[PDB]
């Protein structure tokens, strides 16, 4: 008579297909997805400090466009710029715009200390019809538009030493007037010139009279430049006209901060990983949502799915 | 598959085993039954969880990086930025594809291994009291009631108790 | 090599087997012969073709990239361009070296595995009618003509038919 | 009596050596080469659209050097520049030559639409002994050399709006005359100046009188610049002398196109992968022919051979 | 662990074996002894040295590269330089982690394999003169003095010499 | 009676823990460290040619600051710059300092051939109180400060052809005088201008009068520029004032050379791999000492230890 004893293993009615070294399709009892491929669509406001730029670029908030007055002295882990943003102050450009944007984004603060520059011999606080603050003609909050006093503009030669323990970041500019009339009216002489220097650096800028296509009815332009000044070093501004001057400096830090272009809304929720499509969970090691990420994120890969087997081969009955 | 048990000499899995990954079926005087082996089941599961611990929830923080989308044509420096990111992405994509493919081959092999070790362990336990039928089953050449079967599953089977009965049945004419 | 059959207990390969990768040689009353086993041969071949399908003819299109040769000295930006490409090339070169070395270890092991499974399958088939000589050969303890040998190769050998003859020959003095 | 049954495996008389994880030399019955290490030496004309530059650089065909007149409005998947190429028109340079070359290469077309610029007050179509077209004195086909009319050169102020749905690419220049004689003769006044602007951009260029070492007997130079103009945006040229002006614009596309330096001949044959040494087959996953490639190509590696085993270990009899 | 010998059916290692990695312990009429097996020991060691040859002393020369530390804030181009180096470092760090983890799994498995092959080889050698106790030990059913044990270790044991004695002892009542 | 024969394996009393694919902690009989994590702290002087910069930057030795006179015509595999370094000659800057530093570092020689430039009509060898050589007023050894002869400075127009088989590297400059007094005193006229050209290139530089913050009591500056001249090509210097001229050229090679910032001392010892923390052994494949390396070095990884098993699993008795 006797007995029979059989060794065996389980199987399931609903197997899944995985790839192996020797076979692109083998069925296993169970598997798990290694690529994150979806977001809810919202950028979670925690645990990172999000600053929604809304109608403002980082640069506009930096320069102090009036609609960005709400941004004075703010900090961020991540600054979010919106595609609907637009400028509504004096037309400008920034040679190496991308680099200034990057270094501010990365510093992660708009903290601004005012400084009293000795601007004797000129009229301060120039304004315009293109930069409206509280219905009045105004200007960039962080910039100081200098014009003649009593139809005269002497050689400016102004110093500011950095005796602090941090770098100072100075933002300044040059007015390119639209016609010959707008070079003689505010500065009282045919040709401006600006020279911003330190012990280690010098930047010289020649203003350039001529019409540009009008932007918000204005055919002139401002060109923005920057200068970083170290401890023990000194800022020096020689100018003979056309100086758009600083009112002080920005603190430049180092840290974890950055900037991201996205139109995702901000949600009240907690998520370590932000993409431009929204926050994504970070349990999986890979993701195909976006190559642009911030925080503790899965790595971007081209694949849409990668199944890891978590069970034996499925051999149905 | 590399050990030859799962999808080899064991013809198929058992959908009716839901309390374990590996186990035993028997026929004796008292009927036909099934019981899961927990030790070999847990051995496989621990190994798979080990791989999971190395892959799930282990991400790396990045902060300020480079730009990866562009509104203007710029040439040289933009070419380099795009090239760096495209290079990076192909290398990680390669890592991910290889990883899954190697881990999957290994998971399939380790699970077949657990099946094989259980079979081998059981074969040694039975000594001269049984023969291998070639399909994962042993023909046991003695009366083996539910307590005896239980004793083989629990590692307490004393082969000397039944040896005489079994040798007589095995080497018959 | 990890299973111990090829370049282990099987002393060498057979150059005279040209119709398969694995097979059987025999000596009986009717003479000395050879026959390939197609199933184990195809199992090995399918696995190797699987690796080939993942490597051959699977290339990725690239178009405009960066410059990689230069006629002038330029410094910073050229340094970065050269560095990126040199970085990329070392990483792919590493991937290629590792891939081949791992795949080759696995191919050698899977082929030894196929040999081992065939041997084991045959051992179980013979039951008590044969003993393992330790060098891949079975001593069969009964008259086993060409049809009997054929039946072992085709999985149709009925061990009960010869058992009495074999036990008598095996446990002789 | 009984029988003997032996299990066994094949072997071959001609084994090959492969590398493994545990052994740098083990012999297997068969292997396959994973690194492509040869080309036939010819760039196949299919399936990619090849444009042989012959005696012309991409930039020369762009600017319209007369020997490149055959290239007007052509397209390409891959533009091939030859080492024997040379310029035979007015000596020039391009600040950021590499970038202009790259963006044109990548756009993959020389499609040019002419535009009627209002150039009243100056003489158009200036020519030279250094740019011979059909035995006559000529110029760059896409450029318009502007000089005085009746020994007078008024302030040019010319506009061209982009009301099209694509970007326009404008190429223009500045003449740097070789002596004081060649600044007063064609422009009638001591100092030129050029300012090309848009709503988002401005480029200003000061001509610079002085001798350069002569190139094809000419000691003056042209400096080439470019401006991209978006839909809704407008081009503006202020000039007071020395303007080498556009006759229109180039269509700038995005796509799969590029450029490659090679001296390989073009063959009538079909191959997906091009290198500078010639086309190569793309069955293998790796190649050590060239780091520079175009199309569906094996990846470049430093190794010259990588053998994948395709058979068991070889254990001879 | 994948073969089931080391940390499986062999309950533990032997700290008193210092002249080899694998070996034999015996009890017979003449006492209780130990001897290392050199061939299986050297087989494991050769394989591990093979991996070492591929990792130790194989470095690649680099010379002028890019800058990797910076005293000034610069923006775009510095971002790209830092990004390239950070990318590179994560990829190599990944390669190193994977390499060690895979090699370590393979070393553990190859060493268990060597143990298993020795056990199997010995089992075949003994033929019908011994039975597997299930814990790495064979019960040998005949008088087997030190020269006989020596002969099993040296591959010279003639099983026919003792077969009659052994079958009589094995199939007793 | 019979016998017992047991198969078995060794074990050790002192196991070590390694990581595997399936287990982060498994004990093996033996292991080896794959990450090099220490240096002795010294940069070995062999087998690479080390040049200790000591008080001098590469650029100072290039320009020929007097404290760097010891460096004339030296070669190096690796130039080591020290944090204590400082300049003690005429204050200067280099637009694209990083690139000049890099191309010299990489050329790996300061070999300088003098050339006789025809500087008739001006006074050569200008000197200053800020550049002291052997207690006397001096200048940069490789530069030639040109001033007026008999209160006159004519139009310089000086040529030098490269008839050699190698590139020539020319270093030159522009004086930016600190006040109007220091523009009229040495050059005799209100505005300098420099134009250095070749058949393939032109660089033009406008001097810029104005005060900078004083560096070692000096408020003026020199700005350094470079020009590479190929075989068959010719250098041309037009100048109307302010030219800091070359005395000749540097040989620019290609090879294995570079530069490294470190304060490690130089030792009499032999080591293929140099980091800024000191030389490290290169037996291991990886290292976490420094991302900056030179020579035959282990690859930098983030991990501090990676144990490779070199023995079986340890299963104690
Ligand atoms: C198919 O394979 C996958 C992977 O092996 C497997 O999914 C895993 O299952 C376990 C258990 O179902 C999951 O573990 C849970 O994780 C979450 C956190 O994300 C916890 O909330 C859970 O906690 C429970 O248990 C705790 C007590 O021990 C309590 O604290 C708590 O109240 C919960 O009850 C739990 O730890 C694991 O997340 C998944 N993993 C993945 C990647 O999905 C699945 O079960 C397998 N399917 C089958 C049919 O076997
Ligand atoms: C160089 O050429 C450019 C382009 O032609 C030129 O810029 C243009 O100048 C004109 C004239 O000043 C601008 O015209 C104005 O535009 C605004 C906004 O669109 C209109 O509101 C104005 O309307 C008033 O003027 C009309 C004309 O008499 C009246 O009929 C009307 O009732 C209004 O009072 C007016 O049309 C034009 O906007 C710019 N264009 C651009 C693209 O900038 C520039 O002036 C030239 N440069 C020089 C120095 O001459
Ligand atoms: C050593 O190993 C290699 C790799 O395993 C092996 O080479 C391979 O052999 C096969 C068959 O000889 C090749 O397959 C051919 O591929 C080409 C396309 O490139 C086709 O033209 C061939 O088609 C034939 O068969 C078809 C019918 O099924 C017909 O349509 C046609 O008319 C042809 O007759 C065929 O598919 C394969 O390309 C190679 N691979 C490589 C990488 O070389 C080789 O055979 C092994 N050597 C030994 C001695 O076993
Ligand atoms: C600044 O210095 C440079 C370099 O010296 C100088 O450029 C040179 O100018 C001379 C004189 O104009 C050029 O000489 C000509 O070259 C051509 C081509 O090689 C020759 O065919 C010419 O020959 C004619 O003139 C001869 C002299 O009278 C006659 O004897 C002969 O029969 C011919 O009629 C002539 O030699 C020379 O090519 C350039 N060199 C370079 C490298 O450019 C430049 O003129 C100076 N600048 C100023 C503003 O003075
Ligand atoms: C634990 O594992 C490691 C790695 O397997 C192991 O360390 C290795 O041991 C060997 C021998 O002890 C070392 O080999 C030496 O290498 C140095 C060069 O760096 C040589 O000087 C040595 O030469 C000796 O022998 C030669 C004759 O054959 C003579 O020429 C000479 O005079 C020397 O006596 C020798 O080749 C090897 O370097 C290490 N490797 C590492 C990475 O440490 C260790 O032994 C293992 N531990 C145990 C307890 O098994
Ligand atoms: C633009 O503004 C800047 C900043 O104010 C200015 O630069 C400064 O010029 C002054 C005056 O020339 C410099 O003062 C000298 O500094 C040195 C070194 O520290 C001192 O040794 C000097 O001392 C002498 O002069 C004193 C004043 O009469 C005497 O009392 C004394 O006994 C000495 O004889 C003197 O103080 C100052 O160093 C610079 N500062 C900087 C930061 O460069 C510049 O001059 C202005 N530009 C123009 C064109 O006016
Ligand atoms: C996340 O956003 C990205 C970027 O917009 C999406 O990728 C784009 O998808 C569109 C299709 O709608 C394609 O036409 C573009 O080529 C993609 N753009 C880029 C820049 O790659 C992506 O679809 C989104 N992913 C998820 C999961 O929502
Ligand atoms: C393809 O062309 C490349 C580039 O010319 C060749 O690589 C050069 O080979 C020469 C030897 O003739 C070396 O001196 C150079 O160092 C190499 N140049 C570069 C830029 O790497 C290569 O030999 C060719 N390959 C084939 C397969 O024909
Ligand atoms: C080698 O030098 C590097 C660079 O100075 C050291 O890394 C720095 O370590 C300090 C701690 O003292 C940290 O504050 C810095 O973040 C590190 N700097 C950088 C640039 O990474 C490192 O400690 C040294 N390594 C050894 C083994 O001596
Ligand atoms: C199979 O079915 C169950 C029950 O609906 C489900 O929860 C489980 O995830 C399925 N498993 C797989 C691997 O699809
Ligand atoms: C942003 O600008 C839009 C359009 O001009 C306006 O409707 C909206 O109120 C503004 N939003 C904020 C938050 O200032
Ligand atoms: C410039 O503006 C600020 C803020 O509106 C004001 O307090 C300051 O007094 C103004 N400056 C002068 C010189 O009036
Ligand atoms: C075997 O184990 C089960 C529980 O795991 C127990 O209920 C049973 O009584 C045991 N039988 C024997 C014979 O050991
Ligand atoms: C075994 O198979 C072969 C063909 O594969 C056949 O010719 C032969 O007759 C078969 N013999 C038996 C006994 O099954
Ligand atoms: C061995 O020889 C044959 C016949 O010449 C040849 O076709 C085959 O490719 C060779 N195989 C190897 C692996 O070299
Ligand atoms: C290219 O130029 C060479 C040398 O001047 C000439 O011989 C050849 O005919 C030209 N080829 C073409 C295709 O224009
Ligand atoms: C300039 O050249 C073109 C083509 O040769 C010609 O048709 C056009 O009329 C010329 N322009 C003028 C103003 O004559
Ligand atoms: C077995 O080998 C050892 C040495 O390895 C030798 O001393 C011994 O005499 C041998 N014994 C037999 C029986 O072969
Ligand atoms: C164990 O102990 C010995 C003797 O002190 C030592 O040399 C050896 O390296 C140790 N092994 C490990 C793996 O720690
Ligand atoms: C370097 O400068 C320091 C401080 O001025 C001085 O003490 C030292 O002697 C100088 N060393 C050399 C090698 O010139
Ligand atoms: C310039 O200096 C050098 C070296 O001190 C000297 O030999 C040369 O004659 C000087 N030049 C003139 C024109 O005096």
């Amino acid at each position: 008579p006797g007995a029979t004893l059989c060794l065996g293993h389980h199987a399931v009615p609903n197997g899944t297909i995985v790839k192996t070294i020797t076979n692109d399709q083998i069925e296993v009892t169970n598997a798990t997805e290694l690529v994150q491929s979806s977001s809810t669509g919202e950028i979670c406001d925690s645990p990172h400090q999000i600053l929604d730029g809304e109608n403002c670029t980082l640069i506009d908030a930096l320069l102090g466009d009036p609609q960005c007055d709400g941004f004075q002295n703010k900090k961020w882990d991540l600054f979010v710029e919106r595609s609907k943003a637009y400028s509504n102050c004096y037309p400008y450009d920034v040679p190496d715009y991308a680099s200034l944007r990057s270094l501010v984004a990365s510093s992660g603060t708009l903290e601004f200390n005012n400084e009293s520059f000795n601007w004797t011999g000129v009229t301060q606080n120039g304004t315009s019809s293109a930069c409206i603050r509280r219905s009045n003609n105004s200007f960039f909050s962080r910039l100081n538009w200098l014009t003649h006093l009593k139809f005269k503009y002497p050689a400016l030669n102004v110093t500011m030493p950095n005796n602090e323990k941090f770098d100072k970041l100075y933002i300044w500019g040059v007015h390119h007037p639209g016609t010959d009339n707008d070079q003689i009216f505010p500065y009282a002489q045919a040709s401006g010139r600006i020279t911003v220097s330190t012990k280690r650096s010098q930047q010289t800028v020649i203003p350039n009279i001529g019409s540009r296509p009008r932007v918000r009815n204005i055919p002139s332009r401002i060109s923005i430049y920057w200068t970083i000044v170290k401890p023990g070093d000194i800022l020096l501004i020689n100018s003979t006209g056309n100086l758009i001057a600083p009112r002080g400096y920005f603190k430049i830090r180092s840290g974890k901060s950055s900037i991201m272009r996205s139109d995702a809304p901000i949600g009240k929720c907690n998520s370590e990983c932000i993409t431009p499509n929204g926050s994504i969970p970070n349990d999986k090691p890979f993701q195909n949502v976006n190559r642009i990420t911030y925080g503790a994120c899965p790595r971007y890969v081209k694949q849409n799915t990668l199944k890891l087997a978590t069970g034996m081969r499925n051999v149905p009955e | 598959g590399i050990f030859g048990a799962i999808a080899g000499f064991i013809e198929n899995g058992w959908e009716g085993m839901v309390d374990g990954w590996y186990g035993f079926r028997h026929q004796n005087s008292e009927g036909i039954g099934q019981a899961a082996d927990l030790k070999s089941t847990q051995a496989a599961i621990d190994q798979i969880n080990g791989k999971l611990n190395r892959l799930i929830g282990k991400t790396n923080e990045k902060f300020h990086q480079i730009e990866k989308e562009f509104s203007e044509v710029e040439g040289r420096i933009q070419d380099l930025e795009k090239y760096v990111e495209d290079t990076k992405i192909d290398l990680w994509s390669y890592n991910a594809e290889l990883l899954v493919a190697l881990e999957n081959q290994h998971t399939i092999d380790l699970t077949d291994s657990e099946m094989n070790k259980l079979f081998e362990k059981t074969k040694k336990q039975l000594r001269e009291n049984a023969e291998d039928m070639g399909n994962g089953c042993f023909k046991i050449y003695h009366k083996c009631d539910n307590a005896c079967i239980g004793s083989i599953r629990n590692g307490t089977y004393d082969h000397d108790v039944y040896r005489d009965e079994a040798l007589n049945n095995r080497f018959q004419i």
